[PDB]
């Protein structure tokens, strides 16, 4: 909710994905997404960031 | 005739110079004497108001006692603990001062990592550029963290395989960046009389917190941040809760480095703190290349070198024995009195290192 | 309020504890944060109503 | 002369004050107080020191010479 | 006069103390050997340069103003490794090692005694040398005699002797050891036993 | 009522400017450490490193150096003669 | 996991007095204050009138008892 976002993403995907992570990992990868749209110059983030953070986070 | 026009002429000119020396004579002797009458002041540090003219002061290690302001010390200036400087005579408040002491974090403040850039790094691009994302961009610029809505990270882990200027990239962002460093030793943050190295974290930090924007760098955090002689614990479970839960607004990064990441404890590796964990590997061949090139220019090389006989000839090298290849080959040059350096000098430097290598070999180091 | 202020311009005499009257005029007494002592007392002098560690003022 | 007599005895309550625990009543005057310098001292309660405050857990404030609690 | 005064005003004995930070609004932070804390809106007799926040300095005993600093000395063991007791072994006397002498010689003695072929050819030179070998080869006769023949400071000490017990003290002594060397500038650390310490 | 009492420290490093102003370092135990010098009755000719000395009660001027101690369990190591046995 | 998240945000929140001492903090060089420090905080808090007092990683300080053989 305090992110620019766009209407693509899924954001279900990643709660139905088996993966135990903590809220801690969940800000993390929010936050990730956010410096990936940074580094494109963006401030929407987009489904393909949250994918990179993803594989980014857990390990 | 020029006597007399210039003999008194440099007499005069002598004479001024003289004056000039005897003139800060003067005022040195002046200036000190006048400075000999004072006192030293007594430091201590305050506690509640009762009045906009009574105050309660601990004097350290001494007594406590309740005094007042002089004329001159702003009332809302005073807080609970902060550090003040009292009159021997009447103990009323003479100044406030800036918050908390010791020597040991000036040490970790002032010490310098020489000059380096982020051109003078071996090409770890992705890395790098990956640390001043976690950096640069929260300090320069936290206006577009804001505009997307996101907090800024607050420290990153540098990890991998050793001799890979672990230390290297960690000088350069400090050499980079002007704003408040604070190096330290993880072994050397422990100490004997239980509870020093806890309290010397405390103030460690209370020193960043007060010297926005700062940079902390823990060299080998390992040291004290393996998984759970007790007292390490403590000290792991000081850092671990300074490292997050009283707030968060600190312009103040983290910055760690570790030669064996998987001892760490989990608590630390939680993706909050440590925000991100950067790999630095053994130098690729081209990396390897890069970092060659890099120790190459300040060199008196001489003829042409072809420095990719050296890249495949040091596989598996990390990149600190590169530069031990270039200074043994300067030493092939003064064992051949020579003023410049070969390829067959580098040749035979590569050689050796690879001799001292298999007395060098790798670690039984584990990555997570 | 006169004898007030002049019995402000006294000191504390801080605080002992008798352990041994020695000798009449001549009490051993143990003070609080420092050692013992061979004291005398006031003109009262009331030396043997003084039990060892009976706690007094100098 | 009361007035001058009272002034003075507000004079004595000034600022430059050592703090202290109060630990017993020795009489209605007087007092066994500790002092945060580490002694303990035998010492006169200035009367205006109103008792049902006073509880051996009271820090007090005492004048810096006489040591009277204050 | 100025001087004068000032002479007849050292009163001779006084105070030691450490050096804490300065400030502007020059001025510095001292504690006593007495345990005691001051502050001095001037420092006194020694300009600021001569400053070092952990520095140990001599302070008037009534006023606390500096008026000289110290030596610091450092621990005692630290205190007790630094050999002016200057041994004279001989490269000459050396059993037949000459092959491994000149590579050391090269590696530590003219890095001391030139310093200006390395940097002419725009290179440091080695910094760390390992002498390695099993027992009774020649390792700490070698340290001995590159110690004796180069008339700097010879720093030995045993790897057993940092394993201390205390839980940090070893890192305190290592620290002190290097700051010692730094303080004698062209000095030589001898590491004798690294193994017991280098595990 | 003519002679001072002297306090107990121990010595340190001496300063030696020059060797003829020497100056001293002494720790008096639990109170304080200072800088001192001596008083001209005795000289550095008999000062060293610790070296147990003792001054006065305000200008704390080195007055005597004192006899070495017991303490370093040496005492117990000792026979300190001859030993009843023979050959 | 989450849960010095809601120790902020029960202490941001909260009307009453809240003291946030995390357990580590506890300790000393000078043999024995620990206990009177722990008690002073205890104590601080009761005069504090209605207050929660909040500690963290107390598992450093609140390990299972075991034979204190130093
Ligand atoms: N449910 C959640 N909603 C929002 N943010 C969360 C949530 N869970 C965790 N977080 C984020 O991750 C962090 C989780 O850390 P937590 O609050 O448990 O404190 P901590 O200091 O990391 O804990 P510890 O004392 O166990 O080391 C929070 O500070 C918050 O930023
Ligand atoms: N990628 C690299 N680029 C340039 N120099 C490097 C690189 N890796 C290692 N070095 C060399 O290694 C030395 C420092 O190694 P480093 O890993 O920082 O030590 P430590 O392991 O103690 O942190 C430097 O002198 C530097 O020249
Ligand atoms: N070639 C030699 N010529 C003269 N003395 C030697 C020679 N080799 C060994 N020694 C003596 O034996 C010792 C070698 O052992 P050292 O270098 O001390 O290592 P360690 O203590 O492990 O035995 C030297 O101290 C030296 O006195
Ligand atoms: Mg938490």
């Amino acid at each position: 909710s305090k992110m620019n976002l766009s209407e693509e993403v899924d954001l279900e995907d990643y709660v139905a994905r088996p993966d135990k992570i903590s809220g801690a990992d969940i800000n993390s990868i929010c936050q990730e997404s956010g410096m990936l749209a940074v580094r494109e110059n963006r401030y929407i983030v987009l489904a393909k960031d949250f994918e990179k953070a993803y594989k980014t986070v857990i390990k | 005739k020029l006597l007399e026009h210039k003999e008194i002429d440099g007499r005069l000119k002598e004479l001024r110079e003289q004056l000039k020396e005897l003139t800060k004579q003067y005022e040195k002797s002046e200036n000190d004497l006048k400075a000999l009458q004072s006192v030293g002041q007594i430091v201590g540090e305050v506690l509640k108001q009762l009045t906009e003219e009574k105050f309660i002061v601990k004097a350290t290690n001494g007594p406590r006692y309740v005094v007042g302001c002089r004329r001159q010390l702003d009332k809302s200036k005073l807080k609970p603990g902060t550090r003040v400087a009292l009159d021997m005579t009447t103990l009323t408040i003479m100044r406030y001062l800036p918050r908390e002491v010791d020597p040991l974090v000036y040490n970790m403040s002032h010490e310098d990592p020489g000059n380096v850039s982020y051109s003078e790094i071996g090409g770890l691009s992705e890395q790098i550029r990956e640390l001043r994302e976690v950096i640069e961009l929260p300090l320069t610029n936290p206006e577009l963290f804001q505009r997307v809505g996101i907090i800024p990270p607050k420290g990153c882990l540098l990890y991998g395989p050793p001799g890979t200027g672990k230390t290297l990239l960690a000088r350069a962002v400090a050499s980079q960046l002007d704003c408040n460093f604070l190096k330290v030793v993880s072994s050397s943050i422990v100490d004997k009389y239980i509870g020093e190295s806890a309290r010397l974290i405390r103030e460690m930090f209370n020193y960043a917190r007060d010297h926005q924007p700062c940079i902390i760098f823990m060299d080998e955090i390992d040291a004290i941040g393996g998984r759970r002689d007790r007292e390490i614990q403590r000290t792991l479970m000081e850092l671990l809760n300074q490292m997050d839960g009283f707030d968060t607004l600190h312009r103040v990064k983290m910055i760690m480095a570790t030669n064996r990441p998987d001892t760490l404890d989990p608590a630390l590796l939680r993706p909050g703190r440590l925000d991100r964990k950067i790999h630095i590997d053994l130098p690729n061949e081209q990396a390897r290349l890069d970092i060659l090139k890099i120790h190459a220019g300040p060199i008196t090389k001489h003829g042409e070198i072809d420095y990719e006989a050296i890249v495949k000839l040091s596989d598996g090298f990390n990149g600190a024995d590169l530069r031990n290849v270039c200074t043994e080959a300067g030493m092939f040059a003064i064992r051949a009195d020579h003023d410049f350096v070969v390829q067959e000098d580098f040749m035979k430097a590569v050689r050796k290192v690879a001799d001292s290598k298999k007395l060098e070999s790798k670690l039984d180091y584990k990555p997570v | 309020l006169r004898e007030e202020l002049q019995l402000l311009q006294e000191q504390g005499s801080y605080v002992g504890e008798v352990v041994r009257a020695m000798d009449k005029k001549k009490v051993l007494v143990k003070v609080h944060p420092e050692g013992k002592f061979v004291v005398d007392v006031d003109k009262n002098i009331d030396i043997n109503d003084v039990t060892p560690n009976c706690r007094v003022a100098l | 002369e009361f007035l001058h007599a009272q002034e003075e005895v507000k004079r004595i309550q000034s600022i430059p004050l050592v703090i202290g625990q109060f630990l017993e009543a020795v009489d209605q005057n007087t007092a066994i107080v500790g002092s945060t310098t580490g002694s303990n001292y035998y010492v006169r309660i200035l009367s205006t020191i109103d008792r049902e405050l006073l509880k051996p857990n009271a820090s007090v404030a005492l004048h810096k010479h006489s040591n009277a609690l204050v | 006069e100025n001087s004068e005064k000032i002479k007849v005003n050292k009163t001779l004995p006084y105070l030691v103390s450490n050096v804490i930070e300065l400030l502007d609004v020059k001025c510095a932070v001292i504690k006593t050997s007495t345990r005691q804390t001051y502050f001095l809106p001037v420092i006194g007799l020694v300009d600021a340069e001569k400053l070092k926040p952990g520095d140990l300095v001599g302070v008037n005993k009534d006023s606390y103003l500096i008026l000289e600093t110290l030596p610091t000395e450092y621990d005692s063991r630290v205190k007790a490794m630094e050999v002016d007791e200057r041994p004279t072994e001989q490269y000459s006397d050396i059993g037949g090692l000459d092959k491994q002498i000149q590579e050391l010689v090269e590696a530590i003695v003219l890095p001391m005694n030139h310093k200006e072929k390395f940097e002419n050819l725009g290179i440091q030179p080695p910094k760390g040398v390992l002498m390695y070998g099993p027992p009774g080869t020649g390792k700490t006769l070698l340290a001995r005699a590159c110690a004796a023949q180069t008339k700097a400071t010879f720093l030995k000490l045993a790897g057993p002797q940092l394993v201390q017990m205390f839980i940090g003290d070893g890192a305190k002594l290592v620290r002190d050891a290097f700051a010692l060397a730094k303080e004698k500038a062209p000095s030589i650390i001898f590491i004798d036993e690294l193994d017991a310490i280098g595990t | 009522q003519s002679e001072q009492p002297l306090q107990v420290a121990r010595c340190t490093k001496i300063i030696n400017a020059d060797s003829e102003d020497p100056k001293y370092i002494i720790n008096v135990k639990q109170f304080a450490k200072f800088v001192v010098d001596l008083s001209d009755q005795v000289a550095p000719t008999d000062i060293e490193e610790g070296m147990r000395v003792g001054v006065d009660r305000n200008k704390y001027q080195i007055h005597i150096p004192l006899p070495p101690i017991a303490d370093p369990t040496v005492t117990m190591m000792q026979v300190e003669e001859k030993p009843d046995v023979t050959y | 996991c989450g849960k010095t998240m809601l120790a902020k945000a029960v202490a941001h929140h909260t009307t009453a007095a809240f003291i946030r001492v995390v357990g580590s903090e506890f300790v000393q060089k000078y043999l024995g204050e620990g206990p009177r420090m722990v008690r002073d905080v205890f104590r601080l808090a009761k005069e504090n009138a209605p207050a929660i007092i909040f500690i963290d990683e107390i598992d450093a300080i609140a390990t299972k008892r075991f034979d204190a053989q130093t």
